[PDB]
């Protein structure tokens, strides 16, 4: 539904507006979770090929962790870029059309009528 | 629209009902498939020739071309059956049911 | 009477036997392709004529 | 996933034929060239729903 | 099969899929579909068996009928519209014919009468290639023409697909027919949400592809095509039973597994349109799918079936087969729930 | 026990106030999301739901072989 | 590993390596035909080599330390108890025969891998095409039942269709009385119980149904017992044969590449041995299966793969 | 130390309490701003609560 | 078939009997023709006469189902004088269930059918009253 | 002819013969003694008595005792100025806009 | 010498593990360099230095 | 709540990295450390709940349930460490890991501030119990016990989730700290009727309600006793948490709609007490007693008075402890005699005196002997149901006879009479068993002195 925004300039993973956003820190919990996913994948390779699970192939585990962290960082960058685009289009349309979305006067509780149902 | 358009599309759906109701022979169904493509080709060529769309004139013949590129495949899918069964009856083609 | 039969009958066993019968009737196909394309034809004829999905 | 690589690499594959009002060999117009031009230029970039409405 | 010829065939089918992906012309769409057909046909005949010939004949006839219906829809759209751009269609009958063509190509019910025999008659790698790579191009075409799709038709086809897939999967012992009916159920779940939010369709397609490829890789690794051999896998390796249990739990729709990620959010994009009873019915048929999944898990992992004396020989040789990215696809098929908002990369 | 382990009532009170503020803002933004999506799909004047159309760069403006075009 | 489709793309053609020496030989006959050295004779002067006959513990010798494993881990069967009471209720005879058959499959796979990898002819003993005759003797003493023979025919039918017959097959013809006297002068006390009907039925099914199918797909030379000790006549018969019979001529590089891809993965070979056809003679209990599997796990060199065991003296496992 | 496995859970609890103490720092939107608990910030002080 | 359901719902409920009964009978007849055509499509009849006998059997069963359902709804809504009450449709659903049990010659099937399409008829009635949509149009 | 060859079903293993001092944890006596000491120290001596001391001197649960003290003030106010104890109006009846009737 | 043959994975292939270590180091170095480029381009693009 | 979740997720490698003979000792010690650490949740105020963070909060209601859960884990570990001595070490670690994951999902269930999070982990709890029930049981019917337990509960909640998502489209937030102030009254209509049914039926199945209780006895007579204790004691309380978190939104339509539910619960608790009066298995008898107690809890939360809420929470905690220790009694008997028949092993007081004392204390605490917390909760629910209507006390009174009549009879034929002559493998009391029994019994007596910590969110 954002395809119109991805209409003029296609097949761009991170457009020029994505560089103006704060990138995710390396201590982000999502990045740590994806690194844990890569570590679990390395453990599964140590398990299914009948190898020792916690010592065999440290290079394979490090490669899995690095690849998972790399693709997770780029996917998180794309995710927060898209969510920022969503909120910016939101606020642009809500500045653009005030006739179809008016204001509400929040009444106090001293005059709004409510019906009380007794529990007994 | 017109009249010959009606005749050609009715020929297409007649050949479709011919294909969609088998009569115990694969190559007859292949002939009905090529008839449906004949109606498609005739309709496309007539539509272009009425609308003076010159640059789209490649599309009918190429369409025709690609049909042969599958139709021979259907023939190539016949003799293999004839290399296992004696004949090519579709009621004998019920091994895949378990 | 109640706990072991009737409550055991109304909710789970009727549903299980209904799915038993439905799944038996669905996948008892003979594998013929003439019947399959006849089914495709009557499906197309129902969708085009009775349902009138081109309105 | 309409991966429009025709604009990413800048290579024209099938935009020269897809529309009746395109560039034709030896500059031959079709039977509805002006109507195609009007319908494209009126309904350009404003969205399909607004174009229909 | 010659490795160079096989590589050329694979490059041909991927080229046809890419051509369907990238073209802005209906004729090039049909050309890519024809190339897809003509390249997937010899993949099924790698073993030269009568079952493969029967499956190839059924597949070729059904996809040829779909291709001719697609061409008639294209010609009707041309005659009523005068151009060839891949966008919304300008006729309801052209929309009908293209929807029937894409339903026949996908295998959606009541055009599901070819998927189980085709999956059964071909080997596991060919079944993987079919049930994964043939569900990308028609989804792209349906993504392109979703303005012109009739709502009642696609919703009826979706609910029929899910119900028929569950009822078919309740009564099959072979693994490949189970896969085919599960694919029909996932197809209905995926195409029910197409008109409301196609990003949900793409997300469910990606998750279904990952899970189905994971399961077919596990079946290729165990070299098992029957339920009894799948039960017999417990003696060869316990880890294979653990992964088949967690994966078949994932495709059931249980939290906190990844298979609960798409379907739940399908409801999140259908209660916003005030459609309440339809996701409930599709959740009930998802429970039916979970029931035959639970029977299969009872067969393979949670109860260890008796084995034979020959398997001791298999204890002296490790598995030398090539498991293509098996742990990564298993992890993505199991624990993708805490990364749920990542679907926003598909916008 | 209160000095060593337990949180102060002031800290918990203001933490509750901050949590209430953040979740109220998120709820209001979700309601605006639903209303904005409904209006945008009903009207079509926004960047969302911008369905593709034929580009006008393909129109040839050159003089043709026939004057009537 | 070492071989794959990339190697065939790189140019590894197996027909380059098989010269006129690359002839697959197996020698088969009666129980004590005197071929036990004779096949080895074909090893020691033709530039070939001859593995011993596929016994109960051949797989235990070709994998691991090479020390044959106990009965509980491998086989769970006994040839000697079969020789004492062949009509036992537990079906030890069929278990021993099935283990021998799987051993013969593994032996033939290893020999074919050696032939397709080095281009050297391999001498064998009682190949997989000549084992069923023993089971036919097992059927003609009342030793086993109909269902077990049906299971064996199913197993052989699903595992033999992917292979090729050998180049030449050497048979040694010994009379029943001579081989019976040889058995009585063997001196081993556990083989004093062979009946005459055993060897008579072996020879009957050997000459009746095995010759009119092996003579077309390969070359068979019917020798005799006194001339079986004559190595020169046998080797002169070997060198002056015409290689025109069988499917060994219409096999291009791609067919042998597919054969090598199937063969070098041993679990692909042994996949159809344990088909889920349920037989009281072969089925092992689940508790016993778990106990035996856990017992085999704690054996040295079997807990992990062939080069990932710290208890046998492997280094750099953390870098492997 | 030959008792490394017995100090897993206390280390986890210390880490969890450190994470929680970092977590209330992000929730300082209404610190010394509530209409019922407000008071003047005393000398030789910077925050009302950490 | 888009006009049969609307013509069923174009008449006020419990007011006139035979037109509503015949509308429900026509809907049942269309459903019976559809299911009998599918049954003779996937399952081959042994003969033409047996096939048209099966088609007539399914048509008669579904027509009786629809006719009795519409009838029982009509007299229930007339007797209780409550047009906006789904209990009449539940009673009609049990009447249809007893009809299905009679034509299929079973009793437990009859009771299960009572419960099942009585609940279905009630769900239809509060779907009409509360304006639920089976196929909701896209809004957001 | 025996089906699915299985080891005979094991008997009930008894623990008081090989070790008459066993506490039902395992077979090794040191493991049994350490497990018994661990559970009897960290279950009874550590959670029960210290938890009871913690919940006995818990600092004024839900301010319940405080609910006395302020109340002990409040009536002491309104019994000295003639005010009623409690009123039927929970809030101020003059600060409410009554809806029209 | 325990096993009768030489297993293919019984010897450390130094080229494969060296390539894996080099690829991991390259990926990590590219990741930190990209993160630095992003963070100072973010401070440049808004002037929040 | 990160100071208890991280200890659980960090004890997970501890039970994965432990030695081949010190798994039980290390897991029990560290779980008891977590159990002591869990007492810090009682920092409760009379007005405001202890809101830890955005997605975690714990009022006076869920804190006793959390304390019960991570006190219940070591008891399960001791109660399931006998029969798994012959089981393989990897599968032993798998079982302990399953129990640890079940505890983690349970503690994340009771403190989830958002109702979607609560639902997601409330049936993320479904996987470990299903795995334990189906794998580590002892009969054939455990396979059937994996079906009726599963396809009931999910069938109650796959509607419910949709309803929850609908609230996300209606209110805009499903947070419980927000919905206490944004709640609107529910009008009388068929749509609100079906919303009430969808929001009610999942936890109605999970209590279970009578008619939907068939999954409870079929999943208890075959389980490993760790599974039996977690199912009877803490897994049934998810329905109570669903009631006390959901019933805020379903006012006032609950008052004039819950009549058939209350009728079903009262007459079904009468029926299940009568079924307890004529049982032959210990496990089935305890399960049907649990059905009666949860039907009483259903009535207590459905009438929604503050006294009823106090009684419902007290009865929930007391019944959980009592049912867990009763299942420990039945497991000791089934360990000694290798059968589940009540009439088989009789007169065990002549041979086992301390187990007879624990039997007597279990039976006394089962029939609500004052001043135990069981009597406190049962009495409060009795007075609240008398406040709902008068005639209800008659429908209580017979039950309070019957709930005594089996509660001693189940003792008597198992403990009093002439002992069976042909049974001679009755071993004396293992110290592990009696330590587990005392660890079950002593908190149940201790909570009678200070009941104010387990008296709900409105004490
Ligand atoms: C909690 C929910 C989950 C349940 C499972 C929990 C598992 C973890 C358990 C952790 C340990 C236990 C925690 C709860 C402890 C509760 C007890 C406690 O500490 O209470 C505090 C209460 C505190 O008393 P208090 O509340 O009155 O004191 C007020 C507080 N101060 C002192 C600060 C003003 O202790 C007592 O009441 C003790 C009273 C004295 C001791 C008893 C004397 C009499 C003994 C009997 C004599 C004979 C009588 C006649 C008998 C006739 C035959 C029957
Ligand atoms: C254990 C098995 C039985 C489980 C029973 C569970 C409870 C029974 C009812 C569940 C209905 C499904 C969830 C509905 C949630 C509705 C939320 C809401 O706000 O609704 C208002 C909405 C109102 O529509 P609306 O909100 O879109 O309209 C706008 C508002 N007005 C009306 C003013 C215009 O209700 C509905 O849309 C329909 C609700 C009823 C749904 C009926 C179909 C399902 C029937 C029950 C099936 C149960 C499973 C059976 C199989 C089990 C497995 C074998
Ligand atoms: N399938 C079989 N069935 C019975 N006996 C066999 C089988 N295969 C080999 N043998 C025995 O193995 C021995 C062969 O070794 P040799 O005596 O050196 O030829 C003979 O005692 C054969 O009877």
């Amino acid at each position: 539904m954002m395809t119109g925004r991805q209409a003029r300039a296609p097949l761009q993973f991170l457009p020029d507006e994505a560089r103006s956003l704060p990138p995710p820190k390396l201590t982000d919990p999502r990045l740590a979770y994806i690194g844990f996913l890569g570590y679990c994948s390395g453990l599964i390779d140590n398990a299914i090929r009948r190898r020792p699970v916690l010592s065999a192939g440290l290079h394979r585990q490090f490669l899995y962790i690095t690849s998972f962290v790399f693709v997770g960082y780029y996917l998180l960058k794309r995710q927060d870029y898209m969510y920022a685009v969503r909120d910016h289009d939101m606020f642009s349309y809500i500045k653009s059309h005030p006739e179809d979305f008016p204001e509400k006067d929040k009444k106090t509780y001293r005059e709004v009528f409510e019906e009380f149902h007794p529990v007994r | 629209m017109s009249l010959v358009y009606m005749n050609i599309m009715m020929a297409f759906t007649v050949s479709l009902t011919g294909l969609l109701m088998y009569r115990s022979h694969l190559m007859s169904s292949l002939l009905c498939l090529e008839g449906m493509m004949l109606s498609l080709f005739i309709l496309a060529t007539l539509m272009i020739l009425n609308s003076h769309f010159t640059l789209a004139s490649m599309m009918p013949i190429i369409l025709l071309v690609f049909a042969a590129c599958e139709a021979a495949l259907g023939l190539s899918l016949l003799v293999m059956v004839s290399n296992t069964y004696g004949t090519d009856y579709v009621q004998n083609l019920n091994l895949l049911q378990c | 009477l109640l706990d072991l039969i009737w409550l055991e009958t109304i909710l789970p066993k009727t549903i299980s036997l209904a799915q038993m019968k439905m799944s038996t009737t669905i996948t008892s196909q003979k594998g013929l392709i003439k019947l399959y394309f006849l089914s495709f034809l009557i499906t197309i004829l129902i969708s085009t004529t009775l349902l009138n999905f081109h309105e | 996933p309409f991966f429009d690589v025709q604009k990413k690499l800048g290579v024209d594959l099938d935009h020269w034929m897809t529309i009746q009002s395109a560039e034709q060999p030896h500059r031959i117009p079709a039977r509805c060239h002006a109507f195609e031009k009007e319908w494209i230029e009126c309904a350009h970039g404003i969205g399909s729903i607004r174009a229909e409405k | 099969m010659n490795p160079i010829i096989l590589i050329i065939i694979l490059m041909t089918v991927m080229l046809g899929t890419i051509i369907v992906m990238i073209s802005t012309h209906w004729l090039l769409i049909w050309i890519g579909f024809e190339m897809n057909m003509l390249a997937i046909i010899p993949i099924m005949m790698k073993k030269h068996n009568p079952r493969a010939t029967e499956a190839s004949t059924k597949y070729f006839l059904t996809q040829s009928t779909a291709s001719m219906l697609l061409m008639m829809a294209i010609i009707i759209n041309l005659m009523f519209s005068g151009q060839w751009t891949v966008m919304k269609l300008f006729n309801p009958m052209a929309s009908m014919l293209m929807t029937m063509a894409l339903a026949m190509k996908l295998g959606m019910a009541p055009f599901h009468f070819w998927v189980p025999e085709v999956t059964q008659g071909i080997p596991l790698s060919s079944g993987l290639i079919l049930l994964t790579w043939q569900k990308l191009a028609p989804m792209s075409v349906l993504y392109q023409i979703l303005p012109s799709i009739n709502l009642d038709l696609i919703l009826t086809l979706s609910i029929l697909s899910i119900t028929i897939g569950g009822w078919g999967g309740l009564n099959q012992t072979q693994l490949r027919k189970i896969m085919a009916y599960s694919s029909i159920a996932h197809m209905g779940w995926m195409t029910a949400v197409l008109l409301y939010n196609p990003t949900m369709t793409l997300l469910n397609l990606i998750i279904y592809i990952i899970m189905t490829s994971t399961m077919f890789t596990l079946f290729m690794a165990n070299s098992t095509t029957t339920t009894l051999s799948l039960s017999h896998t417990w003696n060869k390796a316990p880890i294979m039973t653990i992964l088949v249990l967690i994966t078949l739990l994932s495709m059931g729709g249980l939290p906190p597994l990844s298979g609960f990620m798409p379907k739940w959010m399908i409801i999140q994009e259908m209660t916003k349109n005030d459609s309440i009873i339809l996701p409930t019915l599709m959740a009930i048929t998802a429970l039916l799918n979970l029931y035959f999944y639970m029977r299969l898990t009872y067969s393979t992992a949670l109860t260890m079936f008796p084995s034979t004396n020959n398997m001791k020989m298999k204890w002296q040789f490790p598995t030398t087969k090539r498991m293509t990215l098996l742990p990564t696809m298993t992890v993505l098929s199991t624990m993708l729930l805490p990364l749920t908002p990542i679907l926003s990369i598909l916008e | 026990i209160a000095r060593t382990f337990f949180d102060a009532p002031e800290k918990n009170y203001e933490r509750t106030m901050a949590i209430l503020q953040i979740e109220s803002e998120k709820a209001e933004l979700r309601l605006k999301e639903l209303e904005v999506r409904r209006l945008m799909r009903a009207k079509g004047d926004g960047p969302w739901f911008q369905y593709p159309t034929i580009d006008k760069a393909l129109i040839d403006h050159s003089p043709k072989a026939t004057p009537d075009n | 590993l070492q071989y794959g489709p990339l190697a065939y793309i790189l140019g590894e053609k197996t027909t380059k390596k098989m010269t006129e020496n690359s002839k697959l030989i197996t020698v088969d006959g009666n129980i004590c035909s005197g071929k036990s050295k004779l096949a080895k004779e074909v090893a020691e002067k033709l530039g070939l080599k001859h593995f011993p006959e596929a016994g109960i513990h051949y797989a235990d010798s070709t994998t691991g330390d090479g020390k044959p494993l106990p009965v509980r881990f491998s086989g769970n069967c006994s040839l000697e108890k079969f020789y004492d009471d062949p009509k036992s209720n537990d079906g030890n005879s069929y278990r021993l025969q099935a283990w021998l058959y799987a051993s013969r499959l593994l032996q033939y796979a290893d020999a074919l891998e050696h032939l397709l990898s080095t281009g050297q002819g391999v001498v064998l003993e009682r190949s997989i095409y000549s084992d069923f005759v023993f089971l036919e003797a097992m059927y003609r003493q009342g030793f086993i039942r109909k269902q077990c023979v049906d299971h064996y025919n199913q197993v052989k039918k699903v595992t033999v269709c992917e292979y090729l017959p050998p180049h030449v097959v050497i048979y040694v013809d010994v009379p029943v009385s001579e081989v019976q006297s040889r058995i009585q002068k063997k001196g081993n006390p556990h083989e004093m119980k062979i009946t005459s009907a055993y060897l008579q039925d072996i020879e009957n099914v050997y000459k009746g149904t095995f010759l009119p199918e092996m003579s077309e797909k390969c070359e068979v030379l019917q020798y005799s017992a006194w001339e079986a000790e004559d190595a020169e006549k046998v080797v002169e018969d070997i060198q002056y044969l015409k290689y025109d019979k069988g499917p060994w001529l219409d096999q291009d590089d791609r067919k042998l590449h597919n054969l090598r891809m199937l063969v070098q993965d041993k679990l692909e070979v042994l996949n159809y041995t344990s088909i889920p056809v349920f037989l009281p003679e072969v089925t092992i209990g689940a508790h016993q299966s778990d106990r035996v599997f856990q017992e085999f796990t704690e054996l040295p060199g079997r807990k992990y793969r062939a080069g990932y065991n710290e208890d046998v003296g492997d280094k750099w496992i953390w870098l492997k | 130390r030959d008792h490394w496995i017995h100090v897993l859970v206390p280390v986890g609890f210390v880490f969890g309490y450190y994470l929680d103490r970092k977590n209330d720092e992000k929730l300082a939107a209404f610190r010394n701003k509530s209409l019922l608990y407000k008071r003047e910030l005393k000398p030789q002080e910077e925050v009302t609560w950490k | 078939a888009k006009t049969l359901l609307h013509q069923y719902w174009d008449i006020p409920e419990g007011t006139e009997c035979h037109r509503k009964t015949y509308a429900a009978t026509s809907i049942g007849g269309a459903s019976g023709l559809v299911v009998s055509a599918y049954s003779v499509a996937l399952k081959t009849p042994t003969s033409f006469l047996e096939g048209v006998a099966r088609t007539g059997r399914y048509t008669f069963t579904a027509a009786a189902i629809g006719a009795i359902f519409g009838l029982t709804s009509c007299i229930s809504a007339q007797v209780r004088e409550k047009p906006d009450d789904p209990l009449n449709y539940l009673i009609g659903g049990c009447a249809g269930g007893l009809t299905l049990g009679a034509r299929t010659r079973s009793y437990g099937i009859g009771a299960a059918a009572c419960a099942y399409m009585g609940l279905t008829a009630a769900l239809v009635k509060m779907g009409q009253l509360e304006g639920w949509k089976v196929f909701a149009e896209p809004k957001v | 002819t025996l089906r699915w060859q299985e080891d005979p079903e094991p008997e009930d293993e008894n623990l008081y013969e090989k070790n008459p001092d066993s506490h039902g944890y395992d077979k090794d006596p040191a493991v049994d003694v350490w497990n018994m000491r661990v559970v009897f120290f960290f279950g009874f001596s550590i959670v029960l008595v210290l938890g009871s001391t913690f919940v006995a001197y818990l600092p004024d649960y839900r301010m319940q005792e405080w609910a006395r003290r302020e109340a002990e003030r409040l009536v002491k106010y309104r019994e000295a100025h003639g005010l009623p104890l409690m009123e039927s109006n929970c809030f101020d009846p003059s600060k409410i806009q009554l809806p029209e009737d | 010498k325990f096993y009768i043959q030489e297993p293919p994975h019984g010897s450390p292939n130094w080229l494969k593990v060296g390539l894996t270590l080099g690829t991991s180091a390259f990926l990590w170095i590219y990741l930190i360099k990209q993160h630095n480029e992003d963070v100072l381009e973010y401070k440049r693009r808004n002037g929040l230095e | 709540m990160l100071k208890y979740i991280i200890p659980t997720m960090m004890l997970m490698p501890l039970t994965w990295l432990s030695k081949n003979s010190m798994i039980w000792i290390n897991t029990t010690l560290h779980s008891l450390l977590i159990s002591l650490t869990s007492l810090l949740l009682l920092n409760q105020f009379g007005d405001n709940s202890l809101n830890f963070s955005l997605t975690f909060f714990s009022d006076s209601l869920s804190t006793p349930l959390l304390i019960l859960t991570m006190w219940l884990l070591p008891l399960m570990l001791m109660a399931s460490q006998h029969h798994l001595s012959k089981e393989n070490l990897a599968r032993k670690k798998l079982f302990i890991s399953m129990l640890i994951l079940l505890q983690l999902f349970l503690i994340m269930t009771f403190t989830a501030t958002e109702l979607i999070f609560f639902y997601i982990m409330f049936e993320a709890t479904l996987v470990p119990t299903l795995i334990i029930i189906t794998r580590w049981g002892n009969q054939t019917e455990r396979l059937n016990a994996g079906l009726y337990f599963l396809f009931y509960t999910l069938a109650g909640s796959l509607p419910l989730l949709v309803a929850l998502i609908y609230i996300q489209n209606t209110m805009g937030s499903l947070n419980f700290l927000i919905l206490q102030y944004w709640v609107q009254p529910m009008p009388n209509s068929w749509s609100n009727t079906f919303m009430w049914l969808a929001c009610m039926m999942a936890f109605m199945v999970k209590m279970p309600l009578y008619g939907l209780h068939l999954w409870l006895p079929k999943a208890h007579v075959e389980a490993p006793i760790a599974g039996s204790m977690v199912l009877a004691a803490i897994l049934l309380k998810l329905g109570g948490y669903g009631m006390m978190r959901i019933t805020l939104l379903l006012n006032p339509i609950t008052d004039f709609m819950a009549y058939p539910f209350i009728m079903l619960s009262l007459w079904g608790m009468i029926m299940t007490s009568s079924i307890c009066l004529r049982q032959t298995d210990l496990k089935s008898l305890i399960a049907y007693s649990s059905v009666s107690h949860m039907a009483l809890v259903i009535v207590a939360i459905l009438i929604q008075t503050p006294w009823s809420y106090m009684g419902a929470t007290a009865l929930m905690i007391a019944h959980g402890l009592t049912s867990s220790m009763l299942f420990c009694l039945a497991n000791s008997n089934y360990e000694r005699v290798h059968s589940r028949t009540m009439i088989l092993a009789r007169g065990l007081q002549t041979l086992l005196p301390l187990m007879a004392a624990w039997w007597l204390l279990a039976s006394l605490t089962n029939l609500a002997l004052p001043p135990s917390i069981n009597l406190i909760g049962e009495l409060f629910v009795v007075m609240s149901t008398f406040s709902w209507s008068n005639i209800t006390i008659i429908l209580m009174g017979l039950n309070m006879v019957i709930t005594a009549l089996y509660s001693l009879y189940m003792l008597i034929t198992t403990q009093r009479g002439k002992h069976t002559h042909h049974i001679n493998n009755i071993l004396p009391s293992f110290t592990r068993e009696n330590a587990l029994m005392s660890l079950h019994m002593l908190p149940l007596l201790l909570l009678s002195l200070n009941p104010k910590i387990i008296l709900g969110p409105l004490y």
